[PDB]
């Protein structure tokens, strides 16, 4: 279920352009992910 | 995209879809699968 540390180091680049055009709890979400790292 | 790590972040990236800016849950969906 949950997205490990690895995985999230991963998608960063992916993640990226949809994450900062997006909005929600989810979109902050995953830019804590990657950001904090 | 991959084996496992497009089933593993796609579920999590559909919920962010919902509500993105411009058309970007189109993108979304058409990398990732349900």
């Amino acid at each position: 279920g949950v997205i490990p540390k690895k995985i999230w180091e991963t998608v960063c680049p992916t993640v990226e352009p949809w994450a900062k055009k997006c909005s929600g709890d989810i979109a902050t979400y995953i830019k804590r992910e990657c950001g904090k790292l | 995209w991959s084996t496992i790590v497009k089933l593993t972040i796609c579920p999590t990236l559909k919920s962010m879809a919902k509500k993105c800016e411009g058309s970007i849950a189109t993108m979304i969906k058409k990398k990732c699968d349900k």
